[PDB]
């Protein structure tokens, strides 16, 4: 006995969207259906209970229904602001438990392209005397989430020593990355200048450091 | 104001035992409630663990954690407590405290127990073999190239999760962007983070990030010069 939940939904900006949860005779046929909403980095918050119920701060916006071994969420009139993971919830009786579904993420189509803001930092002095080299290269407001980090040392592609971060959702619904460029001191004194290159939706932007 | 705090170690290794305790403030622990444990691994859904009532000690938990938990409550410290046994790596995850309220359903009931109203911040716990390691901090001195500054710590080589960072002590926060860390070969996370702010002010402001790494017990207040 499980609750089964889409793990992806989508609608349009002010359009509606159905989020469906499937269950058994033993938890959705015979209790209270619970809905959750998360969003990024927070903990859940209580969207439903008792099947189609709101709390206070839930607009009209989402409602909630069961039939039989199923139960749905929808919400209307679609925002950015909805982006979240959406869980359904349930006793089982069998199992004496709390059940939750899987959770579905619901994207909002539409949103605009966003390039990239890229922000290259050299290895600080005190790293140096390490007698190692870290360049830091940071990106974030990008949309849609999804990059390409090349790394250059005197504009040739550099392959050693590179390590790059998923996409991480920002709260305003862009994307966020970064990318290090693990080096010795003496690797990062041998060439002129480094490069990181960021590359999003067919454009590039592209950062130089030297050592002075 | 009923607020719920986790704390406890974020680093256990496998096959021993996890413990957590919730801190229960603006409330009794002796109220009639579910006090509850849910978790949630890194990218993934929640699990219910299972609850302590406020007013019985009565317990319930979930059968596929197979007689591992215990959950406890301690009314000389107004707090709730979990401990997992025989852990692996299916227990990594961040751990909530949670408590329901009471709403009147049609027929006049207070259905509890799915109730999850007022949450704890949550903690995260590694399960993990590897030791911990604490960061060394580096500063990081720097549309726009110039009339802002980007400013930050380079928050390296540490281990496990969480490191989080603000800077001078919480009074800066407009234009703070600490980033997701990065998990190098060595197997030791790296963070940066970073505030952008007016390029005049680099020399009539100094700019500290205040690193905490709990896991090592280790606090780091950097200042951060051109």
């Amino acid at each position: 006995s499980v609750l089964t939940q889409p793990p992806s939904a989508s609608g349009a900006p002010g359009q509606s969207v159905t989020i469906s949860c499937s269950g058994s005779s033993s938890n959705i046929g015979s209790n209270y259906v619970y809905w959750y909403q998360q969003l990024p980095g927070t903990a859940p918050k209580l969207l439903i209970y008792y099947s189609n119920q709101r709390p206070s701060g839930v607009p009209d916006r989402f409602s909630g229904s069961k039939s039989g071994t199923s139960a749905s969420l929808a919400i209307t009139g679609l925002r950015s602001e909805d982006e979240a993971d959406y869980y359904c919830a349930a006793w089982d009786n069998s199992l004496s438990s709390v059940l939750f579904g899987g959770g579905t993420r619901l994207t909002v189509l539409g949103q605009p392209k966003a390039a990239p803001s890229v922000t290259l930092f050299p290895p600080s002095s005190e790293e140096l005397q390490a007698n190692k080299a870290t360049l830091v290269c940071l990106i974030s407001d990008f949309y849609p989430g999804a990059v390409e980090v090349a790394w250059k040392a005197d504009g040739s592609a550099v392959n050693a020593g590179v390590e790059t971060t998923k996409p991480s959702k920002q709260s305003n619904n862009k994307y966020a990355a970064s990318s290090y460029l693990s080096l010795t001191s003496d690797q990062w004194k041998s060439h002129k200048s480094y490069s990181c290159q960021v590359t999003h939706e067919g454009s590039t932007v592209e950062k130089t450091v030297a050592p002075a | 104001q009923v607020q719920l705090q986790e704390s406890g170690p974020g680093l256990v290794k496998p096959s021993e035992t996890l413990s957590l305790t919730c801190a229960v403030s603006g409330g009794s622990i002796s109220g009639g409630y579910d006090w509850s444990w849910i978790r949630q691994p890194p990218g993934k859904g929640l699990e219910w663990i299972g609850y302590i009532y406020g007013s019985s000690g009565s317990t319930n938990y979930n059968p596929s954690l197979k007689n591992r938990v215990t959950i406890s409550k301690d009314t000389s410290k107004n707090q709730f407590s979990l401990k997992l046994s025989s852990v692996t790596a299916a227990d990594t995850a961040v751990y909530y405290c949670a408590r329901p309220a009471y709403y009147e359903d049609d027929y006049g009931y207070y259905y509890t127990t799915p109730i999850f109203d007022y949450w704890g911040q949550g903690v995260l716990v590694t399960v993990s073999s590897a030791s911990t390691k604490g960061p060394s901090v580096f500063p990081l001195a720097p549309s726009t190239s110039e009339s802002t500054a980007a400013l930050g710590c380079l928050v390296k080589d540490y281990f496990p999760e969480p490191v989080t960072v603000s800077w001078n002590s919480g009074s800066l926060t407009s234009g703070v962007h600490t980033f997701p860390a990065v998990l190098q070969s060595s197997g030791l996370y790296s963070l940066s983070s970073v505030v952008t702010v007016p390029s005049s002010s680099l020399g009539t402001q100094t700019y500290v990030c205040n690193v905490n790494h709990k896991p090592s017990n280790t606090k780091v207040d950097k200042r951060v010069e051109i």
